[PDB]
């Protein structure tokens, strides 16, 4: 009957993971919260502000200590003592290692909680750091992306609920059902690649074919994620699909990786 | 404590401290301070910026043609309008001349955002400021389906469902786990709505949810996912082809049908279930037409956006006006110039930055971002801050003036702007609906007005969505498919010196992005965002920003419950994240 709680913080961020959250098709958000899940804290959606939220942060992480799920968005900054990312006037860290403590396991959302993502990348004037570099003792699920697939950030949730125990991971800690292969191993265009069928500058002929974007860039080769086969938006479409090299944004430092229009190495 | 005047507010920081830290349903990390008097009037509103990452630093010695990408993850909330930005100032820089689809294409992608950010915004973000969920609670559901069916055509309105949403509600809170309710200020004096309002506004909070997710198909067709779709410099990267083989591999029949079956629905959820329910909020809520005007009589400010002729930013061009007014005086709206430097300045003499005269504005192209944590006296420590120090350095956020004006941006500002150059449909649109409501036109510069302002806006894209929608089929039957100029896409080809602007009205108001170009990288990539101008801090003067002054003379019901504080400050739509980048 109870649901189970989540505590879902957020440090350095733009945002992009919760918005891919509530853009989920099936199940729909609504549900997720409603019936899956006891969304107890959020700052993006809950009515409580200031002190009142402090006061459901530290209600929830007392009462269900040992019993809560906590989610991450964003990423500590360890620049300035911590306080280039601020909450109830204290560094963001703080509040993280609190609520890590009382956490039964932690899910990374995103780049940003994962590897560090955009505010990471060269000269990372924050010393953006990602939540596994600071959490040490806790079980942490890396979900990669910027942001993650929308189905697959809730068939996450639906697979713990259901199943009642964490995915099984990668060595790096990214859940094998939808990291386990690159998008590159999965993509509809690589007939074209096999062929050295490829788009050589946009809106060519190529492009109006749907040919390989290796030559334009594309990151698929090097990236584990599942755009290239349960797709974006309900199925609707992919970056490729679109006609853009993948980024290579599921992984690791992908904003460092040279130029998105240089070909894979 | 201090008291001094300044834009007709006197700013006094006697009396009792309230701070609300964190700001929650808003995007990303604000801190609010305030001074209240004997009579819980605010005396005194300081807005601080939480957060920093440092886009501009990680800008320089990139690839011009990389940087909408790393620039659009300033903000998922405003997803793609920071790419949009990005590519029309590299193509300022370099020179580059976009065909008319992927101009089209663009503004449908923008007004897509507007449509979407807009709606979230309205339900997700300030809905649970005007509409008490747990009174929901106590509504009739014959009631409710009568209200509804008076201020609507919208299908969804009978008793039945009424009774399953509340009862949806009932068992959900009925364990106790409140979720995303839990210690709200429900029962608050300045919940107004009867119960069967809550429960329409409930009911429509859960179907806004749901649907919003359905309105970025549009971004995922064209830009391959949502949040966060792909550009180009040239154009866009969705090649069309209709009618010949491979078409299954661009942009077909099928997806322009996909395309053209979202922006039905969006309009028809917009004007059928937004619209009335924000009708609805400013019928039950009218003394918030005289709350929260802060700058809004007095200086507001559009660059304007939706450029209807490819490639000309000029005011025959722009379907949404630019423009600035300053003093008062709406008849005499201002031409706005972004290369001027005695325009757009920053300020950072009350900010976390440092520059070699903090008593001086930088235009963008002169632009500092050296980071500089220095609090000063905080009541506590470097790492707890009690109290900010506003006679000093207090916030993230850079304080921009527009020829030494504080203005306020957004949906508010570019209703005001449009309005008073005369624009047809924004005039009859706006007359319109103040008669409805029975409140001057003066009752639009306020709390309430900011948050109808922005349903219009809504109401305006999806009908504009349409319009560029209609463009694009009417080239493709003239057979001009072309997507991207790939003339200067090769940096052999770019100046080795140049530098551009680029700017547009993001759903929270006037965007721009000022890049240098030099040997093939950015040299210096500058941005100034809606939120940075409205959430400003103070200026060497004195001079206080849109959320200060809206805040500013605000009476307070219960001080310890800030519903006052956050219901004007939602009205403006913060993006934190945005504001500091
Ligand atoms: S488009 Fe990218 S992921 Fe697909 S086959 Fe070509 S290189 Fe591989
Ligand atoms: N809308 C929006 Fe985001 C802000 N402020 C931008 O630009
Ligand atoms: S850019 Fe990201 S969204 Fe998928 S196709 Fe590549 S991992
Ligand atoms: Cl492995
Ligand atoms: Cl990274
Ligand atoms: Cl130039
Ligand atoms: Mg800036
Ligand atoms: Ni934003």
């Amino acid at each position: 009957k109870p649901r189970i709680p989540v505590v879902w913080i957020h440090g350095l961020e733009c945002t992009c993971c919760t918005e891919s959250f509530i853009r989920s098709a099936h199940p729909l958000a609504k549900d997720v919260i409603l019936s899956l899940i006891s969304l107890d804290y959020d700052d993006t959606l809950m009515a409580a502000a200031g002190t009142q939220a402090e006061e459901v942060f530290e209600d929830i992480i007392t009462q269900y200590n040992g019993k809560y799920i906590l989610a991450v968005e964003g990423n500590p900054p360890l620049g300035e003592q911590g306080m280039f990312c601020i909450s109830s006037g204290r560094p963001f860290i703080e509040k993280l290692k609190r609520a890590a403590a009382g956490a039964s396991a932690i899910i990374a959302w995103g780049t940003c909680a994962s590897w560090g993502c955009v505010q990471a990348a060269r000269p990372n004037p924050t010393q953006a750091t990602p939540i596994d570099k600071v959490i040490t003792d806790k079980p942490i699920i890396k979900v990669p992306g910027c942001p993650p697939i929308p189905d697959v950030m809730s068939a996450i949730i639906t697979y713990m609920v259901t199943f009642d125990r964490l995915p099984d991971v990668d060595r790096m800690g990214r859940p094998l059902m939808f990291y386990g292969q690159r998008i590159h191993d999965k993509c509809y265009r690589r007939a074209h690649f096999d062929a050295g069928e490829f788009v050589q500058s946009w809106d060519d002929d190529a492009a109006r074919k749907g040919y390989c974007l290796y030559k334009m860039g594309c990151k698929g080769p090097t990236t584990y994620n599942a755009c290239s086969s349960t797709r974006w938006n309900d199925g609707v479409s992919f970056p490729i699909q679109s006609g853009h090299g993948c980024l290579g944004c599921a992984e690791n430092g992908f904003w460092d990786r040279g130029s998105f229009y240089s070909r894979v190495v | 404590s201090t008291q001094y005047e300044t834009q007709g507010y006197t700013i006094n920081n006697a009396g009792r401290r309230l701070v609300v830290d964190p700001i929650t349903r808003i995007e990303g990390h604000m801190r609010c301070e305030v001074n209240i008097n004997d009579q819980n009037v605010i005396t005194n509103a300081v807005s601080c910026g939480t957060m920093f990452r440092g886009l501009e630093i990680i800008l320089q010695g990139r690839d011009p043609r990389d940087a909408w990408a790393f620039v659009e993850r300033i903000c998922g909330v405003c997803t793609g309008v920071h790419a949009l930005a990005s590519v029309y100032a590299i193509e300022d820089a370099i020179g580059i001349k976009v065909p008319d689809n992927a101009n089209i294409i663009r503004n449908i992608m923008l007004a897509t955002l507007w449509c979407h950010d807009h709606l979230v915004h309205f339900y997700q973000l300030a809905g649970m400021d005007w509409i008490d969920v747990l009174d929901a609670l106590k509504a009739d559901p014959r009631k409710t389906s009568e209200l509804a069916q008076s201020l609507s055509s919208w299908p969804k309105s009978s008793p039945g469902y009424f009774f399953d949403v509340q009862n949806r509600l009932k068992k959900f809170v009925e364990g106790g786990q409140l979720g995303i309710f839990r210690n709200g200020y429900w029962g608050h004096p300045q919940y107004k709505l009867p119960p069967e309002a809550n429960l329409m506004g409930f009911a429509h909070y859960l179907e806004a949810l749901d649907f919003q997710r359905e309105i970025v198909k549009i971004h995922a067709v064209f830009g391959g996912k949502n949040p966060h779709p792909n550009w180009i410099v040239g154009g866009m990267p969705c090649a069309i082809n209709i009618d010949e083989s491979g078409a299954v591999g661009a942009v077909n029949m099928e997806r322009l049908n996909l395309v053209q079956s979202i922006i039905t629905r969006t309009a028809d959820f917009i004007n059928n279930v937004m619209i009335p329910d924000a009708l609805a909020i400013g019928q039950f809520n009218k003394p918030w037409s005289e709350i929260g005007t802060g700058l809004s009589d007095k200086c507001v400010l559009s660059y304007g956006a939706f450029p209807d002729i490819a490639n000309d930013f000029g005011e025959k061009s722009l379907l949404m006006p630019g423009g600035a007014v300053i003093n008062g005086d709406f008849n005499n709206v201002l031409p706005v110039d972004l290369v001027d430097p005695q325009q757009v300045q920053e300020f950072v003499d009350h900010a976390w930055y440092r520059y070699p005269n903090d008593q001086v504005g930088r235009h963008p192209f002169d632009g500092i971002t050296d980071p500089w944590y220095n609090p000063g006296d905080v009541k506590g420590s470097d790492t707890n801050i009690q109290q900010l120090n506003e006679q000093e350095r207090y916030s993230w956020i850079k304080a921009p003036r527009w020829r030494g004006n504080a203005m306020e941006v957004g949906p508010l500002a570019r209703t005001l702007i449009a309005y008073h150059k005369g624009d047809a449909a924004t005039v009859e649109s706006v007359d319109r609906m103040m008669s409805a409501l029975n409140l001057p036109l003066s009752g639009i510069q306020s709390t309430l007005g900011r948050i109808l302002c922005r349903a219009h806006e809504a109401q305006w894209a999806a009908g504009k969505l349409q319009y560029f929608f209609d463009k694009l089929m009417t080239n493709l039957k003239n057979g001009n498919l072309a997507t991207a100029s790939t003339e200067k896409w090769e940096p052999a080809t770019w100046p080795t010196e140049c530098r551009g602007v680029g700017f547009t009205e993001a759903p929270r108001g006037a965007l721009g992005h000022w890049a240098a170009i030099r040997d093939g990288k950015i040299d210096l990539y500058q941005c100034v965002v809606p939120t940075t101008w409205n959430a400003s801090p103070r200026d060497p003067k004195g001079q206080i920003g849109a959320y200060e002054a809206a805040l500013m003379n605000t009476k307070m019901a219960i001080p310890e419950q800030p519903l006052e504080i956050l219901r004007t400050l939602h009205s403006f739509d913060p993006c934190l994240a945005c504001s500091t980048h």
